[PDB]
Formats: structure tokens, C-alpha cells, sequence
RNA sequence: AGCUAGUUGGUGGGGUAAUGGCCCACCAAGGCGACGACGGGUAGCCGGUCUGAGAGGAUGGCCGGCCACAGGGGCACUGAGACACGGGCCCCACUCCUACGGGAGGCAGCAGUUAGGAAUCUUCCGCAAUGGGCGCAAGCCUGACGGAGCGACGCCGCUUGGAGGAAGAAGCCCUUCGGGGUGUAAACUCCUGAACCCGGGACGAAACCCCCGACGAGGGGACUGACGGUACCGGGGUAAUAGCGCCGGCCAACUCCGUGCCAGCAGCCGCGGUAAUACGGAGGGCGCGAGCGUUACCCGGAUUCACUGGGCGUAAAGGGCGUGUAGGCGGCCUGGGGCGUCCCAUGUGAAAGACCACGGCUCAACCGUGGGGGAGCGUGGGAUACGCUCAGGCUAGACG
């Protein structure tokens, strides 16, 4: 059994994105899809789709990267340079608006998960709320 | 706001009064996780109404005896010493882990 | 440490280990010397050093060290301990207050006249 | 020396003798009612209880007892007296205790 | 007590030219002429590649000695700055420029904070008439900096305020002679002052 | 006996007071029920005295024998002057 | 590592302003503990202080708030109040007293005294102000206080001068013996005029009270200042204290003589055993300046206790393996509840401090008015993604 999907997902991704994989399915779930809905939306993967491997419902996350490179090492730049499940269980992490951070001087996001749904930080300030600090991409 | 409290009736075997467990959560002051601490209040029960393994309410009150300053505002729900059993056991192991250890 | 180990046990503090049990952490201790012997240093470098085992005004007593060229410390002069050591003379936890009490800095002084306590001259 | 204003000690003392005495009365006299009452002494008990009652509020009229003291003392008493007459009673002088 | 002693010396060692030397620091006499090398016995000998530190030190010194001001202030003032809102580097200079004395000097009632300050400590000057002197005087913007009556009748002063015609007064200044007055138009800024000091390094020396 | 007087806050020759309300039983410069004005002895300003009777009224609507120098000050601002 | 007899609770009662095992009687057989009881150790807690990028560490002097204490211990009377610093009773150590029976004593109040100590002052001034107590009042009382003295103990301002002035004095170090250095440095030229002297010389203070008129409101008028004749205002008024540390690397500033593992330096690794920029003085040099340097202690650097922000194959560091209690952690779906969680309103967060703006003593230190912020908690209200929770379902985990 997983001990915490969210985190797991983020990783499957993390682990996949690092070998320049076309796609990496992640076991389907109400939440997640969400995170991706953003993750994706926010231009951090062409998006994701619902695929049933073994009739078992998953989520194909469609990773993406930059272009090939010069000189020694033609591996494209990573689109998702960073990712970290901040509030894991075993040590929960809630923060209130004025508590939300500035992921990477603002070139990176944070994913709060308020009572107004899951949302980025700039979006948290928007509806001016705070919640449980989830992953943190940039 | 005279304090009120939901908790459990871990023990009655005394006169007119009762023992109450009252779990509690709150963030570790420094390590963030939410620790789930506990405390045994003594509520004053007259008709000896409330019984073992009862969820109930406690209320701040005018003394009745030292180590005894609350009362039973109500019965949240009956039957469920599953919580007691635990309490019971918590202190069960105890006495054993002195120079030899609890048990299981 | 799985948080929990921390919530549960948590980091152990520290503990300073005072190096001058000349007590009360005061900086100077009145005293009366007993022996006014003289020792050799540790392996690295050698030379006869003018120590001064002193009896402190606080039931304690040490191997007071005396600086400056020569000294006027007598087997029974009121001195004054003040810290210091010697990575040469094992077991010498302090220093002397030349100028205070029976001490008056070396008479052949002219420079760092604060230390080695001698006043100031009337040159010209 | 001679802190004159010391006086008070003197005073205190004097004033004491007064206080103590005022009280002792009540005690010694109050029991008189109880004892009587318990026995079944209609009047006298009721009677003397009045004497107490008063002398009590009397007491509590000066920096003796005052406060609620009076009440207590007072109540404490009749309360005591009352139930006590559950032996045939029949409040005579009554007065003290209304019905 | 400040310095008191071979000032042009400071120059030689601090390296550049230091005008704390009223006049003369204008022609074969600022020492810096054919004897710019630093003081000391060796002085005119090689100078080991300055310590990535020495630099912050000196550069600081410089911008300090310039004003011949007390370190306990030249530093205590720095904090007053950093504290304040604004590119510190600026601010400092800004405030380090409203020193009633320097102020005066920039005007022309004298030729050096060294000959100034004194000229300051004898009521010879006045911030808005009711006069002052405490060199350590912060001049807000838009203030009257006239002379001490009893002083108007004074050689130097008169002469200084006299020679004062052809030379200009910095864009945040404005006095005259036909009134021995003046005015603190506004807090200056880096540029405004030519100061041969790199404030940035200064800002730095105070992080160690 | 909740008075209304002055506690010192000035400085060694720069006395500055607040027209407080303590209980006397409390120091001059110790805790208090509420401030309500300041008095400047050396009057080096154009406000060496302010007050707010907006309050003094209720505040005098109960106990508070204001110090003689209290009613004084209060008098200028005349917590009184009921024309 | 297990503690408990007034110990846990009941009934009845005493006691107090008041609840109460606060105390007493009798009855039940309970209370507390690893979420750390009980014991031992150190300790007044706070505001705030220092320090830190902060989270955090360390602290709690002066000022403000609460507490306990008044030779060590116990009890209580008088009173609105105390278990009462300068009130009382007893008891013990102690000083003084004494006709030897028997007594008087409390500075942890201002100041002083002695003692221990590295160390912490004046036996002054004043009732003017502010406050406190009694008083109709006048008015006394006030070592609370407002001041002065004492201490470089800290902090802030300040003088030891200013301009010119030698291709550059003498005396004093270096040497390739040409010469380089201390230096515009001084001497000297005028200029200003600290200290010091002459005159005047307060704010702080307008109320109590007198008069007024209704001892109401409004108006007049008595008088009083310790500091102090000080601060300051005008006059004249003499160029008129510099010291301390450091100069091998970190670390800034190098030379010479002396010097021989000795004399000594030292925070560290280290220097001396004839050329030592490291030991001693000088020449100079750097740093700061009525200060400079040391000594001890707290924070920092020390991500070296690691929440932020560490680790465990060989550097210290995986428990000889298991089963498993408590405890921590939990799959996919829907609904209720809305405790965690977020949100708004309000209440609270004293004052001083610290942030900020203007202001006041010539500046600043210090000071006032104003503004802002402030986690936390209390009452109402709102949200439901997440965590829990309560009820229904599924089958990817588990088991069969
Ligand atoms: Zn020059």
C-alpha cells in the first residue's frame, strides 16, 4: 500500500521526467487529477488523460521538456526542474494566506489546498485564503 | 464562557463523581505535527446518571471537592468502552514495566 | 529522526564546561602563594617558567602563572589570579595581575605596558 | 523608641476583650436554644433563640461579626432549631420562626 | 578629539588626494605632488596585492578621514542610514553631507572642515538665525545658513566669502556674498558629490 | 477613592506629566485605569496642556477627587465651565 | 518508576466574605502515573533584554505588572482590610543589660558601619514641584520624591586649535654611502579664542487661600522655589591634556640592534637553539581616542543537536533475529457532521520598549504627542479542498 499518494505521484513524475519519458501513468484518484489540472494547466506538462490499465483507472501524465542541447550531452532542459511534497502526513502542514510563500522568487509555484478548492499561491492570495500546503513545483 | 467539554467516562466506582478522559490535539509547538494529548477531569454526577464508557460534556464549575471542579452537562452518546478498553489497557501495561516490563 | 522521534525524544541541548573553576566566574581572585617553584614546558618547546601555586580566597588553589621577565613574587605575597594557561606547562590554569598587590610589573618595561603592568615613564 | 502611635496595641487589646466577650455570650447562649429545642422546649427555646438572634445581629452590628456572619450564625441557628422540633414541637412564642 | 596631526599624511597612505587641506591642496604643495607614495620607511616600496579585505578597510577610512569625522559617528551614522529607507549607499552620503560643518564648507564660509569646524564652534554660524555650531548638526532641507553678526567683520570669513564669486555652489546649495547667507536646497546624491570613494565597498566593510 | 492626578514621565529637568487616574494606593508613575491628558510645565510647545473631558465627565461622574493641581489643569480646559 | 491516609470521593457539621478535605466526625475503597507520577537538582514568573537572516538560543539588572520575604519557626488579636518590614504572644541562635531575679533588641527603608569580596557612593539639600496621610481650614508629617554630590560604570555632544608655511630644519632610526624616512610635522607669520574674569540672570508655579459672586461657573489678587545665582543671554578673554592596544597567518601595519631551546611570547596551528619582520627597545607603521587593552559570562559564527537546517556500507553511528502492546503512519468512491484546518467581525493583547511621523532641550543621548504592527486567546459568524470523524459502496493493499 502507498503511504501517501500525492507524494508518490509527484515522484513517479519526478522519476520519469528525469529520464525524459514520454508519459508516466499515476494511479487515478479524485485529488491528484486536480493537482495535475493545475500542474498541467500551469504549463508543466502537456496535460494528462484518464487511462484504464488493467481496467484499473489511472492518469497518464504527459510530461514535457525543453529542446535538445549543444555540445556534450543532448538532453533537453527539464520543464519541471523541481518538485517537493511539502506537507506530508506524519507531519502535516497548513499555512494561512499571509503564510503562503513565494516559490522561486515567483518563477515557481506552491500548491495550497484551501476550502475553496486546490490552487496555486498567486491564486490563494486571489481568493485570499490559505490551506494545507501541498507540493511545490518550480 | 464557563468551559464546556466533551470527553469519556473512563471510570465510575466512586461516590457521585466520575472520571473523564478528554483527548486533545494541537500542533507541536516546534515540530509541527499534531500531537494528541489527554487529561482526566472529574465531573460531579448526582443521580449517578452517566455510566462507564459514555461520551459526555463537562462544564467548568463551582468546586465540589478539590481535584473535582466540573459537571456533566450532557450525554453525547452511550456504549463504547472501546475507548475505555484502551484507557484501561494504557494503564494495564504500566505496573509491569517497572523492573520487568508491561505485557501483551 | 522521524519527527516523532523528535516530538517523542527531541534534540538534546548542550552543556558548557567552564574552564576556570576559579569559581563565581569572577575574573580575578585574591590569593596567597604557597610554593613559588618553576617548571619545564611540554615536549614542543623548552625553558624554565616562573609558576606560582597560589591559595585562593575561595577554598581553591592553583598553579598561578607569572609573566614578564623577572618578578617580585614572594612565597607569601598577596597575588591575584586571572585566567589563562600554557599549552606548554600542563596544569597551569591561570595568570597573574602584575601591578596589583605585591606584583608591580617588570621594571624593565616600555611597550605593551598595559600587560606586565608598569606605569608610564617621564622621558624628557 | 516609644512609637507612641503604638497605642493601638493597648487599644487592640481593650477592643479585644470586648469582641471576645460579645461572642462568647452568643455561643454559650445559643447552645441554650439548641439544647432546649432538641429537648422539646417550645417557648424558652424559641424564646432564648430570639435573645440570641438579636444579640447576634447585635454583635454583627459592631466590627464583631458583621457581614453575612450574622446571617449564617442566625440562620445556622434557627435552621438548627427548626428541624429539631420534629418531636411534637408546636411553636409557641413563635415570633422568632414564622410559619 | 578627532585627528590632529600630519593630515596630508593621511592622503599619501589613503592613496588619493584629500582636500581636508583647505587651500594649497591646489598646487605643488598637497604633498601628493612628487611624493604621493604612502608614508612610512618602506613606503616607496612594493605593495603586496592588497587583501580582499584591506580594500574594504582603506576605502572606508578614506570616505571617513575625508570628513575628519569621529568613527563612533561615521559608523553610528552608517546604522542610522541602513536603518533608513533608500539606497543606503546614497542616504549615508546624503546625511554625511548635511553636517552643519561640511554644510558650511560646501558653502564657502571656509576652505576645509578642519578650518571650518572651529569656525563652527564659536557661534560664527547660524542655522536659521538662532544659530548653532555643534558640527554634528543635521541640516534639514531648505534652511538659512547665515553668518554670525560679530563675525561678518572678519578677515578670513570676509575673504573666504570674498573670493567666493567665480566658483559655483553645488546644485543643492545656494548662498551669495551680498548676504553671507545660504540654503540647504536638498539632500544631495552620489553624483552630486564627486567623492573619490566607492560607497559600495564601504557598505561592505561593515558586514564583517 | 479613585483619584485623578498627575504621574511623572518627563526627565531630569524636563518634567512631563500625564493626567491619569490611579487609586493613589498605586505609585504616581505606576499602572493605571486610563490616561486623559498631558501637562507640560516648561511649556515649550503650543499644546503644553491637553485633556479630553469627553471622558473626565464620567470619570468624575464617579469618585475621583482630582488633585488640586488636577482640577487646576482640568479648570483651564475647564472640565467644569458649565455655562 | 511506581506514589497515596485526609489519601480519592460521599453524607452530616465546623470554619470563612466566599467554594472546598479548608478542618472534624462516620462511610465507600478509591486518586495519580511513561502524555512521567514520586524523588533529587537548579530557579521567583512576566513585560521586555541581549544575540540571530530568522526559526532559535541565553536572560529577567535599572523601569512597569504580579508573588513570596522582613533574625530562622509557629499562632493570633484590632480591623474594610494583614497573619502585619519600623504591631503583639511563644520558641531557637545571637548582641547588649543586670543587685544574677529578670529584661531590651532587627537597616532585605535614606545614609553610614563593619564583615566576605574582583567590586558597587554622600552619614549633604528640599518641601518648591508630584504624590501619599490626617485636617473645615491653616497646616504639620513624608530618606515616596524633585535634586546635588560620588564613580569613565554606559550612552550621546565636546576641546586639545586654524590657514600659510622647507623639494624641505635640528635631534632620532635605514644604507647599495648617491641617499631615504618622522613632516607641513615643528620653529615661525597673522587668525579664533577653550578654560578663566566683569555685569545681568529664569522657565520649572499656578493652585490651596484672600477678594468676586450662590465657598457652584466665570474674574481678580498673597505667597512660597531645593537645584542656584547653576543652565543660559550680552562683554572681555589666553593656542590652550594624548593615551592604549597592535603590527608572522586568520589580520591592517617591516625595518635594526640586541638575542642565543635560554630570556620569554601563546587564542590557535606554533616562533627561540647568531640574519628571528613571532621573545626585549627603538624607528616607523595600523587601528581607535578619553579612552585603549585584559579578565569572566550569554548569544554568534556552530548546518557542531540540524523545525527552518545533519546523519548511520568502510569516518561516530542499524538494535544478534523474531512475534507483537501501547504509540505513530493509511487505498478508491459518495453523504452527514465541520473537531484539526483556512476565513471575516469583535473583544483582549496595560504602560514603558521596540517600528514609524512630526515635536522639545542650540545637536545628539534623554523626552513628549501621534500612528502602525503584535503571535496568542475569548464570543459570533462563514468555508469544507485536506486530516479526523460518523454511515453506505468497491477491490488495485492484506488475508483466505
Ligand atoms: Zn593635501
Amino acid at each position: 500500500m502507498l503511504t501517501d499518494p500525492i507524494a508518490d505521484m509527484l515522484t513517479r513524475i519526478r522519476n520519469a521526467t528525469r529520464v525524459y519519458k514520454e508519459s508516466t501513468d499515476v494511479p487515478a484518484s479524485r485529488f491528484k487529477e486536480e493537482i495535475l489540472r493545475i500542474l498541467a494547466r500551469e504549463g508543466f506538462i502537456k496535460g494528462y488523460e484518464r487511462v484504464d490499465v488493467d481496467g484499473k483507472p489511472y492518469l497518464r501524465v504527459y510530461l514535457k521538456y525543453g529542446p535538445r542541447r549543444q555540445g556534450p550531452d543532448p538532453r533537453p532542459e527539464q520543464v519541471i526542474h523541481h518538485i517537493r511534497r511539502i506537507s506530508k502526513p506524519g507531519r502535516r502542514v497548513y499555512v494561512g494566506v499571509k503564510e503562503i510563500p513565494r516559490v522561486r522568487r515567483g518563477l515557481g509555484i506552491a500548491i495550497l489546498s484551501t476550502s475553496k478548492g486546490v490552487l496555486t499561491d498567486r491564486e490563494a492570495r486571489k481568493l485570499g485564503v490559505g490551506g494545507e500546503l501541498i507540493c511545490e513545483v518550480w | 464562557p464557563k468551559k464546556v467539554l466533551t470527553g469519556v467516562v473512563v471510570s465510575d466506582k466512586m461516590q457521585k463523581t466520575v472520571t473523564v478522559l478528554v483527548e486533545r490535539q494541537f500542533p507541536h509547538p516546534l515540530y509541527g505535527k499534531v500531537i494528541k494529548r489527554s487529561k482526566k477531569y472529574l465531573a460531579h454526577d448526582p443521580e449517578e446518571k452517566y455510566k462507564l464508557g459514555d461520551v459526555v460534556e463537562i462544564i467548568e464549575s463551582r468546586p465540589i471537592s478539590k481535584r473535582k471542579r466540573f459537571r456533566v452537562l450532557r450525554l453525547v452518546e452511550s456504549g463504547r468502552m472501546d475507548l475505555v478498553e484502551k484507557y484501561l489497557i494504557r494503564r494495564q501495561n504500566y505496573q509491569s514495566l517497572s523492573k520487568r516490563g508491561g505485557k501483551a | 529522526p522521524t519527527i516523532n522521534q523528535l516530538v517523542r525524544k527531541g534534540r538534546e541541548k548542550v552543556r558548557k564546561k567552564s574552564k576556570v573553576p576559579a569559581l563565581k566566574g569572577a575574573p580575578f581572585r585574591r590569593g596567597v602563594c604557597t610554593v613559588v617553584r618553576t617548571v619545564t614546558p611540554k615536549k614542543p618547546n623548552s625553558a624554565l617558567r616562573k609558576v606560582a601555586k597560589v591559595r585562593l580566597t575561595s577554598g581553591y588553589e592553583v598553579t598561578a602563572y607569572i609573566p614578564g621577565e623577572g618578578h617580585n613574587l614572594q612565597e607569601h605575597s598577596v597575588v591575584l589570579i586571572r585566567g589563562g594557561r600554557v599549552k606548554d606547562l600542563p596544569g597551569v590554569r591561570y595568570h597573574i595581575v602584575r601591578g596589583v598587590y605585591d606584583a608591580a610589573g617588570v621594571k624593565d618595561r616600555k611597550k605593551s605596558r598595559s600587560k606586565y603592568g608598569t606605569k608610564k615613564p617621564k622621558e624628557a | 523608641r516609644n512609637l507612641s502611635a503604638l497605642k493601638r496595641h493597648r487599644q487592640s487589646l481593650k477592643r479585644r476583650l470586648r469582641n471576645k466577650a460579645k461572642k462568647s455570650a452568643i455561643k454559650t447562649l445559643s447552645k441554650k436554644a439548641i439544647q432546649l429545642a432538641q429537648e422539646g422546649k417550645a417557648e424558652e427555646a424559641l424564646k432564648i433563640m430570639r435573645k440570641a438572634e438579636s444579640l447576634i445581629d447585635k454583635a454583627a452590628k459592631g466590627s464583631t461579626l458583621h457581614k453575612n456572619a450574622a446571617a449564617r450564625r442566625k440562620s445556622r441557628l434557627m435552621r438548627k432549631v427548626r428541624q429539631l422540633l420534629e418531636a411534637a414541637g408546636a411553636p409557641l412564642i413563635g415570633g422568632g420562626l414564622s410559619a | 578629539g578627532r585627528y590632529i596631526g600630519p593630515v596630508c599624511r593621511l592622503c599619501r597612505r589613503e592613496g588619493v588626494k584629500l582636500y581636508l587641506k583647505g587651500e594649497r591642496c591646489y598646487s605643488p604643495k598637497c604633498a601628493m605632488e612628487r611624493r604621493p607614495y604612502p608614508p612610512g620607511q618602506h613606503g616607496q616600496k612594493r605593495a603586496r596585492r592588497p587583501s580582499d579585505y584591506a580594500v574594504r578597510l582603506r576605502e572606508k577610512q578614506k570616505l571617513r578621514r575625508i570628513y575628519g569625522i569621529s568613527e563612533r559617528q561615521f559608523r553610528n551614522l552608517f546604522e542610522e542610514a541602513s536603518k533608513k529607507k533608500g539606497v543606503t549607499g546614497s542616504v549615508f552620503l546624503g546625511l554625511l553631507e548635511s553636517r552643519l560643518d561640511n554644510v558650511v564648507y560646501r558653502l564657502g564660509f571656509a576652505v576645509s572642515r578642519r578650518q571650518a569646524r572651529q569656525l563652527v564652534r564659536h557661534g560664527h554660524i547660524t542655522v536659521n538665525g538662532r544659530r548653532v555650531d555643534l558640527p554634528s548638526y543635521r541640516v534639514r532641507p531648505g534652511d538659512e545658513i547665515a553668518v554670525a553678526e560679530k563675525s561678518r567683520n572678519l578677515e578670513l570669513i570676509r575673504q573666504n566669502l570674498e573670493a567666493m564669486k567665480g566658483r559655483k555652489v553645488g546644485p543643492w546649495l545656494s548662498l551669495d556674498v551680498e548676504g553671507m547667507k545660504g540654503k540647504f536646497l536638498r539632500l544631495p546624491d552620489r553624483e552630486d558629490l564627486a567623492l573619490p570613494v566607492n560607497e559600495q565597498l564601504v557598505i561592505e566593510f561593515y558586514s564583517r | 477613592m479613585v483619584k485623578i492626578r498627575l504621574a511623572r514621565f518627563g526627565s531630569k529637568h524636563n518634567p512631563h506629566y500625564r493626567i491619569v487616574v490611579t487609586d493613589a494606593r498605586r505609585k504616581r508613575d505606576g499602572k493605571y485605569i486610563e490616561k486623559i491628558g498631558y501637562y507640560d510645565p516648561r511649556k515649550t510647545t503650543p499644546d503644553w496642556l491637553k485633556v479630553d473631558v469627553e471622558r473626565a465627565r464620567y470619570w468624575l461622574s464617579v469618585g475621583a477627587q482630582p488633585t488640586d493641581t488636577a482640577r487646576r489643569l482640568l479648570r483651564q480646559a475647564g472640565v467644569f465651565r458649565q455655562e
